[PDB]
């Protein structure tokens, strides 16, 4: 998925924000990791 | 008061210290059981001769 890069630490397992209280949430005691990159060139659209 | 996630921690520390005190009163208890019971032999023994 895309996400603005501010809400990134969002999706920290544990961590609250606008994502993970009722976006989408993983568990507090996830395993594993969290792959992301910024995306501006290939998902930024000069009209949005 | 708290989220889950910091919650237990608090809820974690609790628990150390409630269960440490049934050790100490459990473990404090047996003792005195023995030294009831040893003193109960000697009673019972008394009481036979």
């Amino acid at each position: 998925f895309v996400i603005r890069g501010d809400e990134v630490r969002q999706i920290a397992p544990g961590q609250t924000g606008k994502i993970a209280d009722y976006n989408y949430k993983l568990p507090d005691d996830f395993t594993g990791c969290v792959i992301a990159w910024n995306s501006n060139n290939l998902d930024s659209k000069v009209g949005g | 008061r708290l989220d889950p996630p910091e919650a237990e921690v608090q809820i974690d520390r609790l628990i150390t210290g409630r269960l440490q005190s049934l050790q100490t009163y459990v473990t404090q208890q047996l003792i005195r059981a023995a030294e009831i019971r040893a003193s109960a032999n000697l009673a019972a023994t008394k009481m036979s001769e």
